[PDB]
């Protein structure tokens, strides 16, 4: 029932020391604003997805600027073919295309 | 090498839905550091994680063939988060036209709200270890393909998965909503150091709807 002292100790035991190392270790970006404005109605679909979208895309531009500075290849090449999470037949059928 | 090393035990109880099974499969593809094991008291998950040498557990608990809970822990000393998962939509589904590399390392986007209270700050760190992909794990792939986002709306954690286009975004799935139920000191044991007073079980909710 909100033992803040123990959750504080749990965080310190368990967190990795990210400041002593490079952004590539974690690739995580925390937003500055609460993503709580951008939503006038918690129960409107298109409103909250837009906020989610915004928070994520802001995190991606930040992440690309940092991985560029670190010389870590970023964008998936159009001609790099590795196993994807969905098949190409699945993608083509979802778009109603001829395979 | 790198400082961030993670191996996550990915395991479920008996009784998971078809929809539940799909999410497990989605996370297994999205997390090359996960190790999917045969199905599973809950203290016995510390031994199983030591068998497969995992320092995290993602345990999906299904009840009544419809309610899905996620238990996230650090075996064998803890802590443990218990979440109630709702609004589940797997990457299977019609309106998700994003695709990404199986095993590429995602960007993680966190709401500023995660820095707002001690229980959110502990969850944030734990989600990074589990839903981030460690550099440069066995079965991981190069290039940055997609983002997994976490946002706090009506004190629930809303999770989305987006493919990075070129730069715009297109949703992959899966998609779901977690609400924190409790936090245990230990790993499926020890005292509760957090309880959500706003959480109510879906079995009570289903009953109060019958009562009309």
């Amino acid at each position: 029932v909100n033992n803040t002292k123990a959750m504080k100790h749990a965080l310190e035991r368990v967190q990795l020391p990210w400041k002593k190392h490079s952004f590539q270790e974690h690739q995580s970006v925390t937003s500055e604003t609460n993503t709580d404005e951008h939503i006038k109605d918690i129960y409107d679909d298109t409103e909250r997805e837009l906020a989610f979208y915004k928070q994520s895309l802001d995190a991606v531009l930040v992440a690309r600027d940092e991985l560029k500075r670190l010389k870590v290849p970023f964008k998936r090449p159009l001609d790099y073919f590795a196993e994807m999470v969905k098949s190409d037949e699945h993608m083509d059928k979802i778009k109603g295309k001829l395979i | 090498q790198f400082m961030n090393k993670q191996r996550t035990l990915l395991i479920s109880s008996r009784g998971v839905n078809y929809r539940h099974r799909h999410l497990i499969q989605d996370l297994s593809g999205l997390l090359p550091h996960s190790r999917k094991e045969p199905k599973l008291d809950l203290q016995q998950l510390n031994e199983i994680a030591e068998l497969y040498n995992c320092n995290n557990v993602l345990f999906f608990e299904a009840r009544k063939h419809q309610d899905l809970y996620l238990w996230l822990s650090k075996p064998p000393n803890g802590p443990t988060i218990k979440f109630y998962i709702q609004n589940l939509h797997t990457m299977d589904e019609l309106n998700f036209t994003g695709n990404c590399l199986k095993g590429s390392r995602p960007v993680l986007s966190f709401d500023q709200r995660f820095e707002s209270s001690p229980h959110y700050q502990l969850i944030k760190e734990l989600l990074v270890h589990n839903f981030g992909v460690p550099p440069n794990a066995r079965k991981s792939k190069p290039f940055i393909d997609h983002v997994m986002s976490f946002s706090i709306v009506d004190d629930k954690i809303w999770v989305r998965t987006y493919e990075i286009s070129h730069i715009s975004l297109v949703e992959i799935g899966p998609r779901f909503v977690m609400t924190v139920i409790l936090i245990l000191e230990g790993s499926f044991g020890g005292p509760k150091i957090y309880e959500n007073k706003q959480y109510v079980s879906p079995n009570v909710v289903r009953a109060q709807i019958k009562q009309q």
